[PDB]
């Protein structure tokens, strides 16, 4: 149509696998922290949609067009998330798809993509505690600032 | 799971709200929507000169619903002759699940909201953005917004191509401000900007010397 009303785009929507938005962490990993390392990972998708988020060179991350950072209350150093519930000795780290580690409320690095899919990848760290099993859990926020 | 209708809002301070569409996307289960206004400098107000109604709200699966901006008495002590910039956020909280062992994602959207006065009123398609200066200097360009909006830069390269794809750090240069950004010199700069609508134009610039406007 030559003449039309305003149309503008849209803010993205999140969309996870899960209705609840929530990615299952799994029982305490104690034998892998006390072996040293961290727990297994789990790995989540977050799909952007109704924004248009691929262009023909790019996409809205990769070209900083919007901006990303994991929101949440920071554990035993910059790089770790605190955890609520029963468990203590436990954190929360995050990493991107080329291993940079998401610090609470810091903005994450703009990368080209490998999908209208950012994909993020999760475990549990030790925090310095003494490790004491328990259920745990966190919300994190989820923050897309538009530029 | 909720969303929003705009990824900028521009308040014509010829009137005294607005409302923007919000709608919960996820059709299984109900999810709550928190608004607020923040400032220039991204810290939370309350009680004016903009406020975001209502602050709260339940959507049931699949609801649409509306976030109304409002200005109070206080919006005169702002300049009339530019626009200010305030930041509407549009935070989820999602139904809480006692799942053992989870961690739970709340996505936060946050969007400039341009507060634009009556003095300054803009009609459909307008651009002002093809008054910005391009001014060489080294290792880059100093960017001048002799206009009373905040432009957003997202782009600048030696072809139209280079501009919409290039590697480039946005930046906002507030009104009447300038700004020097790190770049490669280019013969014939192009420019990429965001406008009112999410729409990303390019501008053809020629240079003369150091001094670089767009293309008449
Ligand atoms: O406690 C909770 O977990 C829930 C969160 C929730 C609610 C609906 C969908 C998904 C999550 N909660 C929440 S979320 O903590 C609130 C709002 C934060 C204040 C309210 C109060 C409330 C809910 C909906 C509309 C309201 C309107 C005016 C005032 C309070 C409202 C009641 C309330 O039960
Ligand atoms: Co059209």
């Amino acid at each position: 149509a030559a003449f039309h009303g305003e149309v503008v785009r849209p803010a993205c929507t999140l969309a996870m696998e899960d209705a609840w938005q929530i990615i299952d962490m799994g029982e305490t990993p104690v034998r892998d922290l006390q072996n040293g390392f961290s727990g297994p990972e789990r790995k989540f998708s977050l799909r952007l949609r109704n924004c248009e988020f691929n262009s023909q060179g790019g996409n809205l991350f990769s070209d900083s067009r919007i901006r990303v950072t994991f929101d949440g209350v920071r554990g035993e150093t910059p790089d770790k998330f605190n955890l609520s519930g029963q468990a203590k000795g436990i954190n929360l780290q995050i990493a991107d798809v080329r291993g940079n580690i998401a610090r609470a409320g810091k903005v994450m690095p703009a990368i080209p993509l490998t999908e209208e899919a950012l994909d993020y990848t999760l475990r549990i760290v030790r925090n310095g505690k003494k490790l004491e099993a328990g259920n745990y859990f966190a919300v994190l926020g989820f923050r897309v600032d538009y530029e | 799971a909720v969303s929003l209708d705009r990824t900028r809002a521009v308040f014509d301070g010829s009137e005294k709200s607005m409302t923007l569409d919000i709608s919960n996307d996820n059709k299984q289960l109900p999810y709550l929507a928190q608004a607020w206004i923040e400032n220039e400098n991204q810290e939370k107000i309350i009680t004016g000169p903009v406020i975001a109604t209502p602050p709260v709200q339940r959507l049931e699966p699949g609801a649409k619903s509306m976030v109304r901006l409002s200005t109070t008495p206080d919006i005169s002590k702002l300049p009339q002759d530019r626009e200010s910039l305030f930041y509407f956020n549009l935070r989820e909280i999602p139904p809480r699940s006692e799942k053992a062992n989870v961690l739970q994602i709340a996505l936060q959207t946050k969007i400039k909201l341009f507060y634009r006065p009556a003095a300054i009123k803009t009609r459909p398609n307008e651009v002002w953005q093809d008054q910005l200066i391009l001014n060489k200097v080294s290792g880059g360009y100093r960017i001048e917004n002799p206009t009373p909006y905040y432009v957003t830069v997202i782009g600048l390269g030696g072809s139209e191509k280079q501009a919409e794809e290039g590697e480039f750090e946005t930046v906002m240069l507030s009104p009447r401000s300038e700004q020097t950004v790190k770049s490669a010199n280019y013969n014939t700069p192009y420019l990429s900007y965001i406008n009112d609508y999410g729409g990303r134009p390019v501008l053809s610039f020629i240079c003369n010397g150091s001094r670089c406007s767009v293309k008449k």
